[PDB]
């Protein structure tokens, strides 16, 4: 709740909506060891990973995705090779659930999802248990906030989404199919680069789209730059189609082992 | 595994508190919240004052990653400004920079009450008042609650820039739930003291009545003799000054978990020749005055009678003459001391 009408003048807004143009710039670095197709399977993977550790500690959705926007902030700006993504993920969730005023995650309660998670859920991908203890996630802490510039408040397509479906008055019948919708956008880059009501009445359109509702007139009712809700619909297309043609498990170990390794010091 | 040259550039380019601020001796503060030094800045591009804050603790608790956020979006000329975070790695200490403040209401009013037996510029008061209201509103609007609001936290600017500029500070970021049930209790809603189980924006603008007839007196109006909520001597007080609220002033109170004791340990009847009307009486404050009514809508019983910050500014005390003014000494010479050092 806090914050909620401030989004025009954030920290989110004025530093964190990145150009796209930039954002593929500093990616050429790791797209000399991985290919575009497999740095976005590497994306997709790690989305997982989160929302995985994020349901094991039973934490509700807006936190998990404050995690994942953590994520996808560092790795735009520095390379797979600077931390281990793999000890970046739940360092994430720790940061992300203190941001968050109701409980706080404990020490041992963050290694054991880590842990736990990896090891069965995870097993395709990873072969040996969990490495990092308690003070590796301390001092990846210091440098993700750090990086981030200290911005720890971010914003989401959920809020806007409840309001725009209550709008309609269609709420029992859109709601869990665009909020769904919400959740798979989390695989792409799309909150890098638009901000959270576009990506939100986006995810409305396909629902719409998906359950044969007509909401030609009520869409046409709204004050927005359509072209772009457009370009945001032909990413959450290409997205499932993405989905379709990848899997997974069968394909992301060799992936992970393709991605550049951590310089150890001479 | 951390990349070696990203470490070792990332710890060149490293901006280190003890290489930008000279702080050596310059201890102004020293709590809970950890150690403050008024500092001044070593690559000499400005020669303002800064307040230096080194968190209490290491790490990064749920305290100081929600005082990063929040402060990290807050922006209003009425609120402290954080200027820049610095964590030092070795250490895992945080530091945050903001602006110096010269002076607070704790100290402004402590001086005043010094010197009336051993608010000398007429709309100083009302000026206070109002950019506390504008500020508080901020928050609000942005469903910020202040959570502690006392004389010590409204800051207020020195010479410079911004002199006699209100800056509130000290913000309660990290309350369990939102919770204030997980020692002085002058500033404290009565329903604080009844068990209420969460901080809402009535129980700041209560401590905000509170500052207000501190102001226009010198005296906290519930000032009191030193775990859970309930408070005896405090709410005692709180019906010497306010009378004891009847059952159509403030009809829920049957709903606070603490209902019940109160009954118990409280007659009405004590309290028959008490209003706020004869409390401000008595200190020299007119019943008809339009400073008086404003400070009855403030200091209201019931949480959901209270005025909010929104309609305490619109309120027509502020269109009578004097104006508030940005500058709260309107002009005028500060006569209050700077603030003592400390040791370590
Ligand atoms: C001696 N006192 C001093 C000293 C300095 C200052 C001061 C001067 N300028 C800017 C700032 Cl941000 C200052 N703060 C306010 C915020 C605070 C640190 C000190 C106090 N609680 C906290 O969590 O952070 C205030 C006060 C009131 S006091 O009576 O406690």
């Amino acid at each position: 709740k806090a914050m909620a009408g401030n989004f025009w003048q954030s920290s989110h807004y004025l530093q964190w909506i990145l150009d796209k143009q930039d954002l593929l710039k500093e990616r050429q670095k790791d797209l000399k060891f991985l290919s575009e197709e497999e740095y976005w399977k590497l994306q997709i993977f790690f989305t997982n990973v989160i929302q995985a550790l994020g349901e094991h500690l039973k934490l509700r959705q807006q936190v998990i995705a404050t995690a994942t926007v953590y994520f996808k902030r560092f790795y735009a700006r520095y390379s797979l090779k600077s931390i281990d993504p793999v000890l970046m993920a739940p360092t994430c969730v720790f940061l992300a659930s203190k941001v968050e005023e109701f409980g706080v995650v404990s020490n041992t309660r963050l290694i054991a999802a880590a842990t736990s998670v990896l090891k069965t859920r995870f097993s395709y991908a990873f072969p040996k248990e969990f490495p990092y203890r308690m003070n590796h996630i301390l001092e990846c802490e210091f440098y993700l906030l750090e990086l981030m510039d200290c911005c720890l408040i971010v914003y989401h397509p959920y809020r806007p989404l409840l309001q725009y479906v209550q709008d309609m008055g269609q709420e029992d019948m859109l709601l869990p199919l665009a909020w769904r919708i919400v959740n798979d956008t989390y695989r792409t880059d799309l909150c890098l680069l638009y901000p959270p009501f576009m990506i939100a009445l986006a995810c409305l359109h396909v629902a719409c789209v998906v359950q044969q509702k007509d909401a030609r007139q009520w869409f046409a009712e709204l004050s927005v730059d359509m072209e772009k809700i457009l370009e945001i619909i032909r990413v959450i297309l290409k997205l499932y189609e993405q989905w379709k043609n990848f899997d997974e498990r069968k394909e992301m170990a060799t992936i992970l082992s393709k991605m550049p390794k951590p310089k150890p010091p001479p | 595994k951390m990349d070696y040259d990203f470490k070792v550039k990332l710890s060149s380019e490293r901006e280190r508190v003890e290489d930008l601020f000279e702080y050596e001796g310059c201890k102004v503060g020293r709590g809970t919240y950890g150690h403050v030094y008024k500092a001044k800045r070593k690559d000499g591009k400005d020669d303002k004052d800064y307040a230096l804050k080194q968190i209490e603790g290491t790490g990064i608790s749920m305290s100081a990653c929600r005082e990063i956020a929040l402060l990290r979006e807050l922006k209003h000329p009425n609120v402290i400004s954080l200027q820049k975070v610095f964590l030092s790695h070795a250490d895992r200490k945080v530091w945050l920079l903001f602006d110096y403040a010269e002076h607070d209401l704790w100290h402004i009013i402590k001086f005043h009450r010094a010197s009336k037996a051993n608010q000398l510029p007429r709309g100083m008061v009302k000026s206070l008042l109002y950019q506390i209201l504008d500020g508080i509103h901020y928050l609000h609007a942005n469903w910020v609650l202040h959570r502690d609001l006392k004389p010590a936290n409204i800051l207020v600017m020195g010479e410079g820039p911004e002199r006699g500029r209100v800056k509130i500070a000290d913000m309660g970021f990290a309350r369990l739930f939102n919770s204030p049930l997980k020692v002085t209790f002058w500033y404290r809603a009565p329903e604080l003291l009844l068990g209420a189980r969460h901080y809402t924006k009535a129980i700041d603008i209560w401590a905000i009545g509170c500052i207000f007839a501190e102001l226009l007196t010198s005296e906290p109006i519930f000032h009191c003799r030193q775990s859970n909520p309930y408070h005896h001597d405090q709410l005692d007080r709180i019906f010497n000054v306010m009378g004891f609220p009847a059952d159509k002033d403030w009809e829920d109170i049957k709903k606070m978990p603490e209902h019940s004791t109160l009954m118990k340990d409280f007659r009405r009847n004590t309290y028959t020749n008490c209003s706020l009307i004869k409390y401000m009486e008595k200190h020299k404050v007119k019943p008809d005055s339009k400073a008086f009514h404003l400070l009855q809508k403030l200091l209201t019983m019931d949480p959901i009678k209270r005025i909010t910050s929104e309609q305490a500014m619109q309120d027509p005390y502020f269109l009578e003459d004097p104006l508030p003014t940005s500058d709260v000494f309107a002009g005028c010479q500060i006569p209050y001391p700077k603030r003592e050092f400390l040791t370590e």
